[PDB]
């Protein structure tokens, strides 16, 4: 299915399985949350993101 | 109210944080008793009532 619609254009189409436990969700890799500690703003957080 | 005690009127966006807003009396207009006298309240016809 995903090779089907990799084909459709003006959107991302992405068919997966369920998570063994839904519950904790996916186990695959990392988690990462990027704090914006000096009320740098929203566009600056952005940039450090980027 | 406003004058002598302070009101809170609404919140306002300083570095991205919610803060309060008061509105009060410059310092030196709430000190004494004799202050008293230098507050006005609009009449329903415009006149300054003290």
């Amino acid at each position: 299915a995903t090779r089907a619609f990799s084909q459709i254009k003006d959107a991302m189409v992405f068919a997966f399985n369920l998570p063994a436990i839904v519950e904790l969700g996916t186990a695959t890799g990392f988690d990462f949350e990027l704090i914006d500690q000096a009320g740098l703003g929203h566009e600056k957080l952005t940039q450090a993101r980027n | 109210g406003a004058a002598w005690g302070g009101s809170y009127v609404n919140d306002f966006i300083d570095r991205g944080r919610v803060k309060k807003v008061y509105v009060m009396s410059e310092a030196k207009y709430r000190m004494l008793p004799d202050d008293i006298g230098d507050w006005y309240v609009r009449a329903a016809d415009g006149q300054m009532v003290p």
